[PDB]
């Protein structure tokens, strides 16, 4: 029953059925009175899920080639920060098997075969596991809530079978999800200010914290 | 209480309402029966208050119409950047702009119009543009045409976004009425989010992109070897070699050592002697200051976070003994009527555009703006015409608020009720000051014409005859020139060169600016300007005040806005309507703004624009004749309307011959206006009856009955051709003369 | 029913009766039943001209690369000199297609009227559907006239889907010639060497 | 197209499409046959 | 920089304005000033753990008036002394 | 001279147009059949029936004074 940063306008719709329902809504964004296209109580918890899971793949992924290079498990050519890895070819470009403009077309082809399927399950649940898709359309049916399908592919260890266990574990997903969005936003501002990768930013601060903070470094 | 109220799918996106043209009005939904249905189809097309009585759907219509307007402006900006990218000599002009004219329009060689592709310089043929886009892109730091093409396709992307948002906020998620009635949040996000963050973002551009590129352009560096704008952001040593204050790296900002930013954030003032345009260290300090000031002003009103102002509480506490219950209900005026807010916003935008015109000839913000005289004359003239049109439209929508949204029950004993209660005093004292100004300016001109005609040059109002020196203006210009020494210390130079601080800036052998003299001629023409502005205020304010009723017609509000008359009774009630006062104020805007731009063109062609030879001698275009010829109407007809029209009429057989063609066709549209203005409907209706008889004789009668245009429509067509023809006449004469002598 | 967008509801005018119907109408231009029959007729001759187009673009240029034939490229094939001038090759073709497509124009408007040979009235086309004329001149093997309708619909579906791949291909050959200035077989072999880099973003 | 072509058949669109074709034709006559003051036929 | 005059003003400009907003000396979200400059209580709806009524809006509002005033005192004293 | 003689013929023809129209629609017309009972130089007949500004024959004379001025100009 922990409640922080809440208002009586915010608790009119945040009744606690959400996983990360801590009452934090000062602006009043999940109000069902003016629910529209993207500012509505059906898309916004599901938007935090997809932004949470891409940031948990993002915050872990932008530091993993830098941590693994200091301990000596990957080559130093790939042991590079995230910004000088072909993402922003101004601050640095690394030569992959393809140039990143061709890799972007390969990205949105595979994202277009993955996020269009994720899109139409939100508008109508279970309507995608009917048409033939490579003999694997039966597993891609999903639940009523489109943030958690829980099929044979997205729950392939079956972890969280109990309803009380799965609901409490959904709280740990969004709280690790929300920390990862502030990490990637923290990764973004440190890449512009410090100009060096985030694992070097942790190692610089762990040696001299009073001389390598945000105030000293730009 | 401020939060998002929208609702989902109000109207289905269908083409079945496209097929029926008059769907918005109940009278036009029955289909056509006369040819006046077509004109009321266009007249009531945008009039959303006449369609429905529900302000919610009206506000949704206005919001999506704003998005469609934004899409049209982004399509226009996409076109002007694509014309810079493909059909211009912007790189050739950017190599050296003192000899190559700005041109961004290529015509097709089809019917002899390929002579209009003139020798503008740089190995390029095209129409010499006067819109100032080249100097604007030089001030933006644009070096290549690939950046212009990228800005064009980005503007096309934003135009598609505005079209998508206009469809979205009418057919998918349209806001409700209380969303638009959150005016405190709208002002908080327009002051801070739009004008504050916009000024802050353009300040960041003018710190990183405009400033180092324009510093390298002052050093004579070729733009093909100037480093690209992101290289200053990436290689900050390259940015630090032009400004050493960048070597500290954002630590003086958060430690309040802002004076260490004195290398690139200055309060210099004046013009760059290399280019003739304002400094971008001053334009970047200007934008950073108006951003740290609009973002402060955007945290003023009360939305839903407790702190702030309810502006109804601001208004209802503003009440005085000369008014009593004033300012009360004006919040209910300005949140339940779109026309009242449109009147205030149009008055501020038109007056602001006039501010823009004066603050651009006088303080030219763009490099090589002042020395390209065609750009200066066209920018001043364009912004004066836009500003005059918007202030006449301000009075128009003020009058529409009176005839269709003014509720007298909610407005008792406030400011508006008392202004209506003494409107005879306002209009009569305005009438007196207009007649007094008309004699004491134009009869002074007639007196000068008479004594110059009668061989009495000493009996005139000259600088050599009876002097009428503007001692207040001549003192405020000395106060603005002798300011840096004592009243404004921290300034390196003065605000403008036209004040009297010397600094004869010569850019390319042509005068950017110098001290502007003010004499008897300037006094006379400024009293003409005050007179014409006052008379335009007189017709327009009379239409606002007598929109409800009059001593003549006490039930004028029931007749509406676009009604012609009551009839031939009470002696004749022709043009009693508030619309007809907007119609006459359009003519008085023509008169006012046309004399303003005529005074501008002659005043700076005689006292500012020219050339500087060796040993500091300044030869103007029409040397020194404003002080002696602009005090008589014969000088205005002779040394301005005849001497300077000696390049619009003999431009035939050259690249400026389209200005001669549109000069003559503009005379045609003006004399065509006099057909609609002087005539009336019933004559044309019976002439059309004779033509309909000739059609009945040969069985070519249309079922849509041919009708004469309505009296409101005939006046609208006449004033549209009058403004179009006269404004196009001045456009053609200006853009032929100052291109020819520039 | 296979559909192009498996979550979307199929349109009312596309009921699946047409060959190659996958419900793809986001702009809804085939909403009118009279205009839908014109557009199906427009898509049939578009499909068969592009498959005839793709056999004159990608087949002889593959033989040009393999050295089987010395034919020129498809972009510069009209520039070559023949025994008839290319200006007056058009009006021979326009006259010959005023009888080929003008008599096809009557079949779309009035079905079952131009199925009889005018010179010899005994000769006639064994066709009952608009756009599939049959007869000896157009179906000499008789595969398009079958008693069963499920196999006949799938064979017409096989014709449409083979067509619309070529309408992507001939349009693909046009933009490849405008961008790369190279024959599309040579664009394929450049892409078959290094597919990571030799793409549209190779510039 | 029961109503889209009805909008396309309206008076301003059909005037734009005809005069776009009409001025499109008369410009293209004035390219291949320019400066035509006397009809030779 | 810690003992410098820029740090001591900007701390004390922020601390005294937060002291004024908490101890009922400044306008805040939960208490309004009328035309007579009299502090009258209101319910803004914002709920925090403060018994006085200090919320997350006021610590951003009084921090800003700790900063808008505090910048002007620092640069006012920089040009003067 | 040819072109300005057609300008002259335009001027005489349009002045004759307005004046013959005023003289022959003097008694009445399809817009207003009782123009004779309103006199010669009456102002209008009101905003009704579309609008009847300059309906009188004096107003056709009035509009053709501009056309004689343009013609003789
Ligand atoms: C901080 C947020 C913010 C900002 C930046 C603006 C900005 C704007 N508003 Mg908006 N508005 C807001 C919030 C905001 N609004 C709030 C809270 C209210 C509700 C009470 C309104 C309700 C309101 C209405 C009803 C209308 C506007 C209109 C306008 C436009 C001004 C007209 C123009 O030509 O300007 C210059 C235009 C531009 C510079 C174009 C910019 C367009 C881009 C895509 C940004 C706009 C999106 C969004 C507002 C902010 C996203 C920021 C993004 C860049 C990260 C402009 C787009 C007017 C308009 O034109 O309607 C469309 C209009 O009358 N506003
Ligand atoms: C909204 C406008 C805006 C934006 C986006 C930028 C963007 C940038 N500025 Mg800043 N800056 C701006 C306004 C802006 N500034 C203004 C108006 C000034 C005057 C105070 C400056 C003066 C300035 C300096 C002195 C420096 C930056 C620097 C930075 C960079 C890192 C900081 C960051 O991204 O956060 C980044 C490229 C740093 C940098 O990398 O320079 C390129 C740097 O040292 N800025
Ligand atoms: C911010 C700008 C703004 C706003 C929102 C509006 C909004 C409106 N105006 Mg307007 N108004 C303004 C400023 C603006 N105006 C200005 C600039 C003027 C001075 C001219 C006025 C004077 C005014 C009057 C006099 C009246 C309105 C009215 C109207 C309403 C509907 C008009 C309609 O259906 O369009 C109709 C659109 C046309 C007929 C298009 C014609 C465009 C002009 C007149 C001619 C073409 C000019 C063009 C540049 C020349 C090209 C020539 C070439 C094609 C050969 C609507 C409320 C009317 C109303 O009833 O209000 C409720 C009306 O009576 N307006
Ligand atoms: C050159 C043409 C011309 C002239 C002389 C006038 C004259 C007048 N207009 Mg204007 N106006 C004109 C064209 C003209 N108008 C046209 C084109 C329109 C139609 C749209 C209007 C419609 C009109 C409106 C709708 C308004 C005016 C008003 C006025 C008065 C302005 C006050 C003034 O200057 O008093 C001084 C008088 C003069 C300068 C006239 C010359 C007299 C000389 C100097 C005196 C010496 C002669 C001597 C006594 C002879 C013996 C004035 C009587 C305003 C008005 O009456 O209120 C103020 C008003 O509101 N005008
Ligand atoms: C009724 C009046 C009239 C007449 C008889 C003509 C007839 C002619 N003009 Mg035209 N012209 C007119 C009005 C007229 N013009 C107007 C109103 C404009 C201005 C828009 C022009 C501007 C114009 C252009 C720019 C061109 C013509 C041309 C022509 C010729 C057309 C040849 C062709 O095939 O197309 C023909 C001699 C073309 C030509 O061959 O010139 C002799 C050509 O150059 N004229
Ligand atoms: C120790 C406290 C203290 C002191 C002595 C100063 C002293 C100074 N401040 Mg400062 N200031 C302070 C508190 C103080 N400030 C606080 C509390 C605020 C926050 C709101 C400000 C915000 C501020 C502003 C916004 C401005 C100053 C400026 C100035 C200068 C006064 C210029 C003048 O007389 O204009 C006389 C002005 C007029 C007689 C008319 C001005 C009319 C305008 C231009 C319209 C001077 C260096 C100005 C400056 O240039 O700084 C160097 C300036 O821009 N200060
Ligand atoms: C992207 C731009 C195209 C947007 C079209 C949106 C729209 O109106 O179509 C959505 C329309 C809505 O369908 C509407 O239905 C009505 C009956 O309820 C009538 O039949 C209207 O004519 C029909 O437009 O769907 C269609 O059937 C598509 C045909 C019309 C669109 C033609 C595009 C040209
Ligand atoms: C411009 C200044 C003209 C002075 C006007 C001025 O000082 O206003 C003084 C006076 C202010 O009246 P109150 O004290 O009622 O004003 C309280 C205000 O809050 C209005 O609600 O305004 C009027 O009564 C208007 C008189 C205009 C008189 C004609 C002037 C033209
Ligand atoms: C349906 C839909 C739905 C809704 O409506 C919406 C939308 C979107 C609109 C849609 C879609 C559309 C599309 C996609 C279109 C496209 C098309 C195409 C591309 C075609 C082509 C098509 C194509 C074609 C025919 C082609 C043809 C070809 C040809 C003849 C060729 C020829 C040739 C050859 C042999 C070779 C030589 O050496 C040369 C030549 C002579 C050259
Ligand atoms: C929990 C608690 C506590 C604590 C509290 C505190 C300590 C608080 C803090 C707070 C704070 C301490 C806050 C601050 C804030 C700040 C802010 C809010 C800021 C803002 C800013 C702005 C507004 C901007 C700026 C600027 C200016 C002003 C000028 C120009 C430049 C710039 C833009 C930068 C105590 C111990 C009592 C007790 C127990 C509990
Ligand atoms: C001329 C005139 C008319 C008559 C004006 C008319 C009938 C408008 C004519 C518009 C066009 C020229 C006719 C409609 C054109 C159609 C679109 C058909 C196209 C034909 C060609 C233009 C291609 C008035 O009704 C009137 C009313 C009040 C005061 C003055 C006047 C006035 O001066
Ligand atoms: S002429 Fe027309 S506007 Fe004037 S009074 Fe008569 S009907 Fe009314």
């Amino acid at each position: 029953r922990s409640l922080i940063f809440a208002s009586k306008q915010s608790l009119s719709y945040l009744d606690g059925t959400l996983p990360g329902d801590y009452g934090f809504d000062p602006l009043g964004l999940m109000d069902p009175e003016g629910a529209g296209g993207f500012i509505d109580p059906q898309w916004l918890p599901y938007a935090e899920i997809i932004n949470g899971r891409f940031a948990m793949l993002g915050a872990a992924g932008a530091i993993a080639p830098e941590v693994l290079g200091r301990i000596g498990l990957i080559p130093q050519e790939t042991a590079i920060p995230w910004f000088q890895s072909g993402v922003i070819p101004p601050v640095g470009n690394y030569s992959y098997w393809a140039d990143p403009y061709t890799l972007f077309v390969l990205e949105m082809a595979l994202m277009g075969f993955a996020e269009h399927r994720r899109a139409q399950d939100y508008y109508k649940p279970g309507s995608m596991g009917k048409q033939y898709f490579l003999g694997l359309e039966k597993f891609l049916g999903g639940s009523g809530n489109p943030a958690y399908p829980g099929g044979p592919i997205f729950n392939f260890l079956g972890f969280g079978k109990n309803e009380k266990e799965l609901q409490e574990l959904k709280v740990k997903e969004v709280k690790n999800g929300r920390l990862a969005m502030m990490a990637v936003l923290g990764y973004f501002t440190q890449a512009i200010f410090t100009g060096v990768g985030p694992f070097q930013n942790l190692l610089d601060h762990l040696a001299d914290p009073v001389h390598n903070n945000v105030l000293t470094n730009l | 209480e401020v939060k998002i109220m929208v609702e989902k799918d109000p109207v289905k996106t269908s083409f079945e309402k496209w097929a029926k043209p008059g769907h918005f009005s109940r009278t036009l939904a029955k289909g056509p029966n006369t040819t006046t249905w077509i004109w009321n189809l266009h007249a009531d097309a945008h009039d959303f208050d006449s369609h429905t009585n529900d302000l919610e759907e009206i506000s949704r219509k206005v919001f999506s119409a704003h998005f469609g307007q934004l899409a049209v402006i982004f399509i226009w900006l996409s076109g002007m950047y694509f014309h810079g990218a493909r059909f211009s000599n912007y790189e050739a002009w950017l190599s050296d702009p003192t000899h190559i004219k700005p041109s961004a329009q290529v015509v097709w060689p089809i019917v002899g119009q390929k002579i209009l592709n003139g020798d503008v310089g740089g190995g390029f043929q095209g129409i010499q543009i006067t819109s100032g886009f080249f100097q604007l892109w030089r001030a933006s730091g644009i070096t290549s045409e690939l950046q212009l093409y990228t800005t064009a396709i980005g503007g096309l992307i934003f135009a598609a976004l505005m079209l998508f948002a206009g469809w979205f906020h009418y057919h998918k998620a349209a806001p409700k009425l209380a969303w638009f009635q959150n005016v405190e949040s709208m002002l908080n996000h327009h002051l801070a989010g739009l004008l504050g963050l916009g000024s802050l973002a353009w300040a960041g551009h003018q710190v990183h992109v405009s400033l180092p590129i324009n510093r390298l352009l002052d050093a004579g560096v070729d733009p093909k070897e100037i480093p690209l704008p992101h290289e200053f952001i990436l290689n900050r040593d390259l940015l630090a070699q032009l400004y050493p204050s960048f070597s500290k790296g954002l630590t003086p900002f958060f430690t309040l050592n802002w004076s260490e930013y004195s290398d690139f954030l200055t309060f210099r003032g004046g013009l760059n002697p290399v280019t003739g345009g304002l400094w971008l260290t001053d334009t970047a300090h200007h934008h950073l200051a108006i951003a740290v000031l609009f973002l402060v002003a955007g945290h003023m009103y009360r939305t839903n976070f407790g702190i702030g102002h309810s502006m109804k509480e601001i208004l209802e506490a503003h009440k005085g003994p000369f008014t009593g219950e004033g300012h009360k209900g004006l919040y209910e005026i300005l949140t339940t009527s779109w026309h009242a807010q449109l009147a205030i916003n149009l008055a501020m935008l038109g007056s602001l555009t006039i501010i823009v015109a004066h603050h651009m000839y006088a303080m030219p913000p763009y490099p090589y703006l002042a020395t390209d005289y065609a750009t200066q004359l066209s920018l001043f003239t364009h912004h004066m015409w836009i500003g005059g049109f918007l202030v006449v439209g301000a009075a128009a929508h003020a009058a529409i608020f009176m005839v269709r949204d003014y509720d007298p029950t909610t407005q008792y004993n406030n400011l508006l009720d008392r202004v209506l209660r003494h409107r005879d005093a306002i209009i009569s004292h305005l009438n007196w000051v207009c007649i007094f100004l008309g004699f004491h300016s134009f009869g002074l001109y007639i007196h000068n014409d008479t004594m110059s005609a009668l061989g009495r040059p000493q009996d005139m109002f000259s600088d050599t005859a009876i002097q009428l020196q503007p001692v207040f203006a001549q003192w405020i210009q000395n106060t603005h020139a002798l300011a840096p020494s004592l009243t404004a210390p921290n300034a390196t130079a003065s605000t403008s060169l036209t004040w009297g601080g010397g600094d004869l800036v010569a850019v390319g052998g042509k005068v950017a600016l110098l001290p502007i003299p003010l004499g008897t001629a300037d006094f006379l023409v400024h009293h003409i300007h005050a007179f014409t502005i006052h008379v335009t205020v007189l017709i327009l304010l009379k239409g606002v005040l007598f929109a409800r009723s009059s001593r003549l017609i006490p039930d004028k509000a029931n007749l509406g806005f676009r009604f012609p008359c009551d009839g031939p009774g009470r002696g004749g009630t022709c043009q009693v309507s508030a619309w007809d006062h907007v119609f006459l104020g359009l003519f008085w805007m023509y008169n006012a703004i046309s004399v303003v731009i005529f005074h501008f063109s002659w005043k700076m062609q005689s006292d500012v624009w020219g050339s500087i030879s060796d040993q500091g001698v300044v030869t103007h275009i029409t040397g020194g004749n404003f002080a002696q010829s602009s005090i008589t109407i014969n000088g205005w007809l002779r040394d301005f309307l005849w001497a300077q029209a000696s390049q619009v009429i003999q431009s035939y057989g050259s690249s400026l011959s389209a200005y001669g063609l549109l000069f003559l066709g503009a005379h045609f549209v003006w004399a065509f206006s006099l057909m609609f203005l002087f005539s009336g409907r019933g004559y044309w209706q019976e002439l059309i009856e004779s033509i309909v008889w000739a059609h009945n004789k040969l069985k070519v009668a249309p079922a849509i009955q041919p009708r004469a245009l309505s009296i409101v429509q005939g006046r609208a067509v006449g004033v549209a051709h009058y403004l179009l023809g006269g404004i196009a006449t001045t456009w053609a004469f200006f853009l032929a003369r100052i291109i020819s002598v520039g | 029913r296979p559909l192009w967008f498996p979550g979307s509801q199929p349109p009312e005018w596309l009921d699946g009766s047409l060959p190659g119907d996958f419900g793809f109408d986001p702009l809804g231009l085939g909403s009118d039943p009279e205009l839908l029959k014109w557009f199906v007729q427009a898509e049939l001759v578009h499909c068969r001209w592009a498959m005839l187009g793709a056999a004159g673009i990608f087949i002889p240029e593959a033989l040009t690369k393999a050295g089987i034939l010395n034919t020129p490229s498809w972009t510069v094939a009209g520039d070559q000199q023949y025994f008839t001038d290319a200006t007056t090759l058009f009006v021979i073709e326009i006259i010959l297609f005023a009888w080929a497509e003008g008599r096809r124009w009557a079949d779309i408007i009035n079905p079952g009227c131009v199925n009889v040979d005018p010179v010899f009235p005994n000769n006639k086309l064994t066709g009952t559907d608009v756009g599939y004329p049959g007869g000896l001149w157009f179906d000499p093997l008789g595969w398009g006239q079958t008693g069963d309708a499920a196999k006949l619909k799938d064979l017409r579906t096989r014709e449409i889907k083979n067509g619309r791949l070529a309408m992507l291909a001939v349009l693909g050959a046009v933009v490849q010639a405008n961008y790369t200035h190279t024959g599309p077989i040579d664009n394929l072999l450049a892409h078959l060497a290094d597919p990571g880099h030799n793409t549209i973003f190779a510039l | 197209m029961q109503d889209v072509k009805t909008y396309l058949s309206t008076a301003p669109v059909l005037a734009t499409l005809w005069f776009g074709f009409l001025a499109g034709l008369l410009i293209e006559i004035n390219r291949f046959f320019p400066d035509a003051l006397v009809l030779p036929l | 920089y810690i003992g410098s005059s820029t740090n001591l003003i900007m701390v004390a400009s922020t601390t005294l304005m937060l002291f004024a907003g908490r101890f009922g000396l400044a306008p805040s979200a939960n208490r309004k000033s009328t035309a007579g400059l009299k502090l009258v209580d209101r319910d803004s709806g914002l709920q925090t753990g403060d018994p006085a009524g200090f919320t997350a809006t006021d610590t951003l509002a009084c921090g800003a008036m700790g900063h808008v005033i505090g910048v002007g005192i620092v640069l006012g004293l920089k040009a003067t002394a | 001279d040819f072109l300005v003689h057609h300008a002259i013929a335009l001027g005489l023809h349009t002045t004759t147009l307005i004046l013959v129209k005023g003289a022959l629609d003097a008694r009445g017309s399809k817009l207003m059949p009782d123009k004779k009972e309103f006199g010669y130089s009456f102002p209008c007949d009101g905003p009704g029936r579309g609008g009847t500004c300059d309906i009188s024959a004096w107003d056709a004379f009035y509009l053709a004074v501009f056309w004689m001025l343009n013609t003789i100009g």
